[PDB]
């Protein structure tokens, strides 16, 4: 009957009373851990407990509430004590996590003198889930730069662990993993699941996007499955993913042609109405929180005979009224536009793009921050001459005294991390006999050894501490830095200053950046907010100056992450900009 | 050394085809190993002098202020010194490591220092959080295959002798006798019992 | 200098003789001739016409074509062009030389040169393209070959790909081709079988092992053998006809694998009537043999008096378990086993080889054979030599040598296995010169038995006495051997089996039948044969269970005795103690020494305690210490690789007659008939042990699935070699953690092998 | 290379959750390491010693006397039966005993276990040794002299004087 | 007693997190450099050394300061349930004579035990 008249909850597979998907269920435990660790900090500022009571719990002794004669309070002693009576690894992580957070807040509030607070994306590992509570095949930890593959149920896939690579690895979906293994070894799936014959066994068929195809077949016959999981047997000529869901909070309204999600979805209660992909996942930037969110498709065709935008889609407003049909390119979740935001305008009447045509290959995969940078300034104590010689001479003197390498005190052999290049030293003439010198140390994270510098905080302190920047400030403040140039001596002044984001301070601050071929998509200031700040310049593009710029008309580029655009043959040209093939 | 070819035997260890160069023949390998054995008797080492030892010898001969100091296995010592002068730390090439020049004491040349890296790895393991796959210990398979089986232990100690081999003698011997994995694989192909191995490698019972 | 010794499709610019010069001068000229030609990409300095003595030659080239036959690669497995005896290009400084690779091309006027076009097309759709997530880089890989294609010799990548896919398609042992772009060339790599699977209780994920990263990976799908492909496989058997099997789906974790099963395949004529107590004979069958049901099992002591339907003298059959879509030339396990059934049905074999075959990716053959009197009755002389059941095992092994290719197995990759009694019986094949001259097997798995057992062979006079006692028990005459055999050949099998069960009781005469030295198959006792120098190498995996013992092995005989009205009287205790440790196994001194060492009380009435002490005494003497002696001898004399296990005591599954090592190694926790009886920890332990045993069958080392890969095992801890020296002697303990331990039963086996073997030597 | 394999196996003799090693300011292992209520002593490479681990407490790590005693006792197990090789005697706190004897000859020794000249005698003949305050005092007259290149005060009889003073000696 | 009352003092003016003594009991202490914590007059080291040695002294010290924290609070917030303990029921204090020697009789008022 399935009638509702009683209290309900969600339960595990073995009756644990705890509906969430696998990844989302694991995700909720980590969110509980953070909340408890912050409750410990909360109770540690308003003094409700003695300092030594957690030590007493760690030794197995707890004082019952009757023998204390302590009238119960809303934050009962029991809530705090249970966390620490079980001397498990959970309590040790909980006590550690709350211990840093207590001190880091205090240090900051009393006097934020020494250094910067940690980026808010360096925290406990949080599982990354898809739109339907399942595991995303790629799992990453920003605080260490570690990425790995998991299978359909979140188990680590052997030898898939990578550390601080330029490209985030590719991990097969559950369908693709099952299909490739089935083709190699004939380890198959069962169609009937109870006493299967060899004709009931099948190898899953996958859509090119990595999803299970709606119809799976064996020699016994065919049947329908859930696209997000092959579980199948949806008993509601195969039900669409929406139709399976239709019989995500509010149930989605879907289009009659095939069953694909209608472009405009809505929340009946909350006022939010937004757009969705063909998959049914939400476009990240479309929640309108109002009627008729701009979900309309363009009337102008794409620039170079391309069928559809790869990652995102071009979502216009309603047909405008004069002929603009204002549109904008919105990339899907897990994608960013390589080129900066643009407003696109379409000629409904010419039927051609009046504005710059949209870039079909813009939306790309973001990557982690790839470089760290610190900058210091000192002064060397004629004009209207070629100073670029002094840029080479100063770099040589810095190299000679070991200020262009980081030496890491490892166990055996020490690795050396190079932190200079030909652009590291810039000199400007300020006044007679006093030159102005800029020194910039840039560490590429792919060179920092993950075994000696585990966290990105360890990398920052190696670059802005006693081995590189603290050791250089002392040398300048002493007075023993002089440059030998044809029997002439250029001794340096004792004053040294550090860049701190447009305010020269007295302490070095690091700044995140991207590698040579990768364009910035996150501003420098809010690099503490978002960890994915680098996208590779796409096929239609070249790199200059931290941005990815589309090949101009008459030029084409075919390989991504390039520094120039190949010209077309003298007899030919390109109709639009951003051409991406011969 | 003048090595005489009149009384050298023939050997079982060999390839299927004749070598491309003389450096890849059994003739060169036999001469090289006999040379190393004589080096062992006349110098204490189953090898030739290292870069450190050559420079130490030249400095002592010409009485230079800075004499490099070497470990008995030939490696540069971490702490180098000048006569009544400054002290510093060097790398494996004997080149001074920047920022380590002390004055009076033999410098605190960082030798073991496994702790601060170990301590950092433990903190990053603590901070990872409760659930999820993580980011002095035995290297994989080494203990089981080499030490659980009891293969290594008879190699280390003398048989009917109180002589205990230094680690350098064992490392020098394996390098001198088998320059590559492919040559050691050839020896295993043609050596049935280990009582024949020295006779094949040296063209005779040379070590006695 | 190129590492490649053979170039195909080259383009020559000039040919210059250099025989009137020194080799150094000729090389110097050849270098400067290619310098002067702006279109020269390299030269050859070589001897041509080497069969007439060789002529020094300089060849300037404007294309190197397809470069093959590297000296660095193709060591174990070569597929490409090699061995041109009319040319000498190896000896220094001969070789093919390349002008240094530059991204600046030759002058535009240089002739265009391209590799000759392929005679037939390449589908690209008959090849499976693999992603990088389906491969593992393993630099220990050795069974691969390499070719290079000059980047100027092919118009584009598609031409290079079709050339390299064509080479692999011509060789049937080439399974995988990978392509990778180098600055100067396209590097093609060809692989044999390199598959590696991760086994768990959820899903079985299999990957390819490659020597290095590559950009495109193409695999050739496995084509089924002529009679395979459907759920009614029909395999041609040469000189016989068709063999019709069935197909079964096998579940491990949440994955399913189809395995083809051929049940009840005859390997000899039924030994009935005049064929009783005779050597096995060829069975001439033609047409179609229906091989979908298990056949009858052989007579064994203690069969129940209402005769079960599956007991017969017609029992010389084998079962073949073939997983679908294996790579060619699979390794083969031949496991000899007579089931003491009562639980196995008429449609399911008692030992199902499907799970080990599927997990191990190999072929399993289980065979039955004559045991007891039917397999070993002997008069101690040429009149009734005996060893009839040993000759069954030889015939069954010869059948595998003749016929296994048709199922897809390599006759050179056969492992012989047996358990308990058969391990003692099957270990005789290791000391017979005929079994080595026939190369019936390459490896052996002995599970609870040894050739150094005190009961391995029966002395000829004891056999004559034991034959007469059976004649006397059934009413036959013992006066002449020919007269006694005739009367025993007219008896019902039920009558003969009741007589042998009565005489086999340890509390009675202890008349056990086994192999005898006959002077034909077995020329001398196993101890003498093993003192000789080995002729061939055989890898040995050997072990024992703490739950084994003589009484455990004879529980059916004991049950029969009780049903006949014979209990443990005081003289039963007496005979149990004397028979166990005696009968050529003890004088009056060995019995006293063992009595002291094991606290054996001859004149007790507590059958429980006395049996426990005796079972501990006889397990060491008959089972555990002979296993350790054989492993030590096999390692000390370099007869092959030795690996030892020990299965510690269990209390969990006494209803099953299989001991712990066979139950785990063959995967009984995964059998559908035992659902609900095993924990997930026993399933997980069994899956690991099947990977150990599969690895040994495939490569002779329980740590490695492939002979030419040495990637460390990940499913469990590595299994050490057995080194026969004090302080070493390591073994794998078959417990949940699979630890490595040292010196099994060191004190107890010293007593038997040193002190007792010296009491018997005086 | 195969020489590297030999070094890796040699290093691996004696090899092995949320344990955090404690380091010194100079980057060396603190010689006492503790986790989850246990504490043990470690060597320079940070390897636990066999008998150091103590539950619910902090161990005292081996001293000079204790290490010599454990070394001489692993070689008295190679000497023949009825034979004596010297073995130093150590108090419970690791210090040397005032008198050491060997083949019926006895010496007074200092805190480093070195014979004091003029103190030898025969076993069975009582010998007056300098007091522990006299020895730590002398041993510190040259702690001072070495550094230029408090020292302890001994009430009558050599018993430590209850009042102790700092500074240069006088 | 003075140390046990210092623990109560630091437990009212919040200078330490509640879980740091638990961390010390498990053997993990955070050094001052990695916290980047500028030293204060009641340095973290003074409190932590008491608890890194997991001795019986620290267990008695943690227990003693735990009752005193709650008994003061109970009283200050609302002295409803019962009376404070007599101030002569405390840790045993040795009774000495006029010259620092032991009095032959030793008594513990909190238990009524004399020896
Ligand atoms: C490449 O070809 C050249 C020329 O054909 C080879 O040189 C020739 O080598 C043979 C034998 O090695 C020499 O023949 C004679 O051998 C007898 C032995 O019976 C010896 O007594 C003579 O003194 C002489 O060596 C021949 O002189 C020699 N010719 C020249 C011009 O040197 C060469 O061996 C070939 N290289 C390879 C690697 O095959
Ligand atoms: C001293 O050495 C000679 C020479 O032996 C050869 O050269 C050695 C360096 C070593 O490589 C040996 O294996 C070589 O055989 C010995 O004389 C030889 O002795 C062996 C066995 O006695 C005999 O077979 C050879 O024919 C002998 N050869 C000659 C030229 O005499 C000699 O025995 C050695 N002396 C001692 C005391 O060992
Ligand atoms: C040395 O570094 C300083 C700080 O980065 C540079 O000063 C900046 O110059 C840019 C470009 O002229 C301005 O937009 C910023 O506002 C300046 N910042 C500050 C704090 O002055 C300076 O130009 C550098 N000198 C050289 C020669 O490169
Ligand atoms: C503690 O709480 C007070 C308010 O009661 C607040 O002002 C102060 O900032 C807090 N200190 C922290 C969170 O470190
Ligand atoms: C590659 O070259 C071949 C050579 O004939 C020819 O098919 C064509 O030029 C190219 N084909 C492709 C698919 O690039
Ligand atoms: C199996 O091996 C044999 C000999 O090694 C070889 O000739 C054959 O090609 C291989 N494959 C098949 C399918 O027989
Ligand atoms: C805590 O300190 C405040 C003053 O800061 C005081 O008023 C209060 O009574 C104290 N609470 C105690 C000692 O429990």
């Amino acid at each position: 009957a399935h009638f509702d008249l009683r209290s309900c909850w969600c339960v595990d597979e073995a009756g644990q009373k705890l509906c969430p998907g696998s990844c989302e269920e694991v995700k909720l435990r980590v969110l509980q851990f953070i909340r408890e660790a912050e409750e410990i900090v909360t109770y540690s500022n308003s003094s409700r407990f003695p300092l030594g009571e957690s030590f007493l719990a760690a030794k197995g002794i707890r004082l019952t509430d009757e023998e204390l004669a302590f009238p119960p309070l809303s934050p009962s002693r029991e809530t705090f004590l249970e966390k620490f009576l079980s001397g498990s690894d959970y309590a040790i992580r909980l006590a550690a996590q709350s211990t840093f957070d207590f001190y880091q807040r205090r240090l900051v509030t009393l006097a934020e003198s020494p250094r910067a607070p940690s980026p808010v994306w360096s925290s406990a590992y949080l599982p990354q889930c898809d739109a339907f509570g399942g595991w995303e095949p790629v799992q990453c930890h920003a605080a260490t730069g570690h990425c790995w593959c998991v299978d359909g149920k979140g188990e680590y896939v052997p030898t898939s662990l990578t550390a601080r690579s330029r490209q985030i690895p590719q991990c097969p979906t559950s369908c693709e993993r099952l299909r490739a293994s089935g083709l190699l070894s004939s380890w198959k799936q069962a169609g009937v699941q109870a006493e299967p014959s060899p004709k009931d066994l099948f190898i899953p068929t996958c859509l090119e996007t990595g999803e299970f195809a709606r119809l799976q077949a064996s020699e016994a016959g065919t049947w329908c499955v859930d696209p997000a999981s092959g579980e199948g047997v949806p008993p509601g000529q195969c039900p669409s993913l929406c139709e399976v869901l239709q019989s995500p909070g509010y149930s989605p309204a879907c289009r009659a042609e095939d069953g694909g999600f209608s472009p405009v979805q809505c929340d009946p209660a909350q006022g939010s109405c937004w757009c969705v992909l063909g998959s049914g996942e939400e476009v990240p930037g479309t929640r309108v929180a109002g009627s008729q969110p701009a979900c309309e498709s363009p009337q102008c065709p794409l620039p170079f005979s391309v069928a559809d935008v790869a990652g995102g889609a071009i979502l216009c407003e309603r047909a405008s009224g004069a002929a603009g049909q204002r549109c904008q390119l919105r990339c899907s979740q897990g994608y960013r536009s390589a080129f900066p935001p643009e407003p696109l305008l379409c000629s409904v009447q010419r039927r051609r793009w009046e504005s710059r045509p949209p870039q079909p290959r813009a939306c790309q995969r973001p990557q982690f921050w790839q470089t760290l940078q610190t900058q210091a300034q000192f002064q060397l104590l004629d004009y209207s001459g070629l100073l670029l010689a002094f840029q080479v001479f100063l770099l040589d003197e810095l190299t000679a005294r070991g200020f262009c390498q980081i030496q890491v005190k490892t166990a055996g052999t020490p690795v050396s991390i190079p932190v200079c290049d030909d652009s590291s030293v810039k000199v400007e003439c300020l006044s007679r006999e006093r030159l102005g010198v800029n020194i910039t140390w840039k560490l590429q994270l792919v060179d920092a050894p993950p075994a000696s510098l585990p966290d990105l905080q360890d990398v920052e302190e190696a670059l802005a501490g006693k081995y590189l920047a603290g050791r250089f400030a002392d040398l300048i403040q002493s007075g023993t830095f002089q440059l030998h140039l044809d029997s002439k001596t250029f001794s340096a002044d004792t004053s040294i200053r550090f860049l701190q984001g447009d305010r020269f301070g007295i302490s070095p601050r690091t700044q995140f950046g991207c590698l040579e071929g990768f364009g910035r998509v996150v501003a420098a200031s809010d690099a503490s907010q978002d960890a994915l700040g680098c996208v590779k310049c796409p096929e239609g593009s070249y790199f200059q100056d931290e941005q990815c710029i589309p090949c101009p008309a008459g030029f084409y580029q075919e390989q991504a992450g390039s520094l120039a655009c190949v010209p077309c043959p003298e007899g030919r040209t390109t109709v639009y900009a951003g051409a991406f093939s011969q | 050394l003048e090595l005489l070819l009149d009384e050298i035997y023939d050997t079982i260890f060999a390839g299927l085809d004749l070598a491309s160069t003389f450096a890849e023949t059994t003739l060169y390998r036999i001469l090289q190993r006999r040379f190393l054995a004589v080096q062992l008797v006349i110098s204490g080492r189953f090898r030739c002098p290292t870069k450190c030892e050559v420079e130490r010898f030249a400095a002592t001969s010409f009485r230079h202020p800075y004499v490099p100091s070497c470990h008995p296995d030939g490696e540069y010592q971490a702490a180098q010194c000048q006569q009544g002068g400054p002290c510093w730390c060097v790398d494996s090439r004997g080149q001074e490591i920047p920022g380590t020049r002390q004055r009076g004491e033999p410098p605190s040349c960082a030798e073991d220092q496994s702790c601060p890296s170990e301590r950092r790895r433990a903190f990053s393991r603590l901070r990872f959080g409760p659930s999820g796959y993580f980011s002095a210990s035995c290297p994989p398979s080494i203990k089981e295959l080499f030490l659980d089986s009891g293969i290594f232990q008879p190699m280390l100690q003398g048989r009917d002798t109180r002589f205990v081999a230094p680690e350098s003698l064992l490392k020098e011997a394996i390098r001198g006798l088998f320059p590559s994995r492919e040559l050691a694989r050839l020896a295993l192909q043609f050596t049935t019992n280990a009582k024949r191995l020295q006779q094949n490698l040296f063209g005779g019972r040379f070590l006695v | 200098r190129l590492p490649f010794q053979k170039l195909t499709g080259i383009s020559i610019r000039n040919k210059v003789p250099m025989s009137d010069k020194s080799i150094s001068s000729g090389f110097f000229e050849c270098e400067r001739l290619c310098d002067m030609d702006p279109c020269c990409t390299g030269f050859g300095f070589l001897n041509v016409s080497q069969l007439k003595g060789g002529e020094v030659t300089c060849l300037t080239l404007n294309s190197l074509g397809l470069q093959t036959c590297s000296e660095e690669y193709g060591g174990v497995w070569r597929i490409l062009d090699c061995g041109s005896p009319d040319t000498e290009v190896r000896t220094y400084p001969f070789g093919w030389y390349q002008k240094p690779v530059s991204p600046s091309d030759a002058p535009s006027f240089c002739p265009s040169v391209a590799l000759p076009a392929l005679t037939e097309n390449v589908a690209l759709d008959s090849w499976q393209s693999l992603a990088l997530s389906s491969v593992i880089v393993d630099p220990s890989i050795r069974n691969f070959d390499v070719a290079h294609i000059s980047t100027a010799a092919v118009g584009n990548f598609s031409a290079a790909r079709d050339r390299c896919l064509w080479e692999c398609s011509r060789h049937q042992d080439c399974l995988v081709t990978t392509l990778q772009t180098q600055p100067g060339a396209v590097r093609c790599m060809f692989y044999a079988d390199t598959q590696s699977c991760t086994h768990s209780l959820q899903a079985q994920n299999c990957r390819l092992l490659l020597h290095e990263e590559a950009t495109y990976i193409y695999r050739k799908p496995n084509i089924p053998l002529p009679g395979f492909g459907t759920s009614s496989p029909s395999v041609p058997i040469a000189t016989h006809g068709q063999l019709l099997g069935r197909s079964q789906a096998i579940q491990v974790g949440t994955s399913w694998k189809p395995v083809d099963q051929f049940l009840g395949v005859p390997y000899a004529a039924p030994p009935l009537g005049e064929k009783r107590f005779r050597a096995p004979e060829h069975l001439n069958w033609t047409g179609s043999w229906e091989a979908t049901k298990p056949r009858a099992r052989c007579w064994q002591p203690g069969i129940r008096t209402p005769t079960p339907p599956g007991v017969s003298e017609d029992c010389l059959y084998l079962n073949v378990f073939v997983p679908q879509n294996m790579p060619p030339n699979a390794s083969v396990l031949v496991f000899f086993h007579n089931a003491a059934e009562g639980k196995g049905s008429g449609d399911r074999p008692a030992v199902d080889g499907s799970f080990l075959a599927a997990v191990g990716n190999l072929i399993v053959v289980t065979a039955s054979y004559r045991t007891g009197i039917f397999g070993f009755l002997s008069s101690g002389s040429s009149e009734l030599s005996g060893n009839w059941g040993l000759l069954d095992q030889v015939v069954a092994l010869t059948w595998v040598q003749t016929h296994i290719q048709a199922f897809g197995g390599d006759p050179r990759r056969v492992t012989l296995a047996a358990d308990r009694g058969g391990a003692d019986i099957a270990s005789i094949h290791l000391v017979t010169t005929r079994a080595a001259n026939s190369r019936l097997f390459r490896r052996a798995v002995l599970m609870g038995g040894s050739a150094l057992s005190p009961a391995a062979v029966i002395r000829p006079e004891r056999a004559r006495q034991q034959a007469a006692a059976l004649a006397k028990e059934v009413g036959c005459p013992s006066s002449s051997v020919q007269e006694m055999v005739s009367c025993l050949r007219q008896e019902p099998a039920r009558i003969l089996n009741d007589a042998q069960t009565k005489l086999l009781a340890v509390s009675g005469p202890f008349h056990y039948w086994g192999p005898v030295v006959d002077g034909q198959y077995l020329r001398e006792t196993p101890a003498r044969v093993l003192q000789r120098a080995p002729r061939v190498k055989v890898d040995l995996l050997i072990g024992s269970s703490q739950d084994d013992g003589l009484i455990n092995r004879a529980k059916a005989v004991k049950q029969f005795e009780e049903s006949q009205g014979r209990t443990s009287s005081k003289t039963a205790f007496y005979q149990a103690l004397q028979n166990s440790l005696g009968g050529e196994a003890a004088d009056a001194g060995v019995q006293a020494a063992a009595t002291w060492y094991y606290s054996l009380e001859h004149d007790s009435d507590d059958x429980a305690s006395f049996s426990r002490a005796l079972e501990q005494a006889t397990r060491d003497y008959f089972i555990i210490c002979p296993v350790i002696d054989m492993a030590s001898h096999w390692a000390r004399t370099v007869r092959g690789n030795v690996f030892m296990y020990h299965a510690p005591e269990s209390y969990s599954h006494s209803s099953l007659e299989l001991l712990t090592d066979v139950l785990y190694a063959f995967g009984l926790p995964f059998y559908p008939a035992y659902e609900g009886q095993f924990t997930l920890e026993e399933k997980s332990l069994s899956l690991k042990i099947m990977q150990y045993f599969s690895n040994f069958i495939r490569s002779g080392n329980p740590n490695y699935p492939h002979e030419f890969s040495r990637r460390a095992p990940e499913f469990a801890a590595p299994w050490p070699d057995f080194v026969p020296r004090d302080g070493a002697e390591s073994y794998k303990e078959l417990s949940v953690l699979l630890p490595n331990r040292q010196g099994l039963k060191k004190a107890d086996c010293s007593f038997w092998s040193k002190y007792i073997q010296s009491l018997k030597a005086s | 290379d195969l020489g590297d394999v030999m070094e890796m196996v040699f290093s691996s003799q004696g090899c092995g959750s949320l344990f955090v090693p404690a380091c010194t300011a100079e980057g060396s292992y603190e010689e006492v390491q503790c986790f989850a209520g246990d504490c043990w002593c470690v060597d320079a490479q940070g390897r636990e010693l066999a008998g150091s681990r103590v539950r619910g407490g902090r161990p005292r790590c081996p001293t000079e006397c204790e290490k010599q005693r454990a070394r001489m006792q692993s070689l008295l197990g190679s000497q023949p039966a009825g034979s004596s090789l010297f073995v130093p005697a150590c108090t419970s706190k690791g210090n040397f005993l005032p008198v050491q004897c060997f083949n019926s000859e006895c010496y007074c020794v200092d805190t480093e276990g070195q014979p004091i000249p003029g103190t030898r005698s025969a076993l069975g003949e009582p010998k007056k040794c300098p007091s522990p305050c006299q020895l730590q005092a002398e041993r510190a007259f040259l702690g001072t002299v070495r550094t230029l290149v408090y020292i302890p005060q001994c009430s009558a009889s050599g018993q430590w004087s209850p009042v102790q003073c700092d500074g240069p000696p006088e």
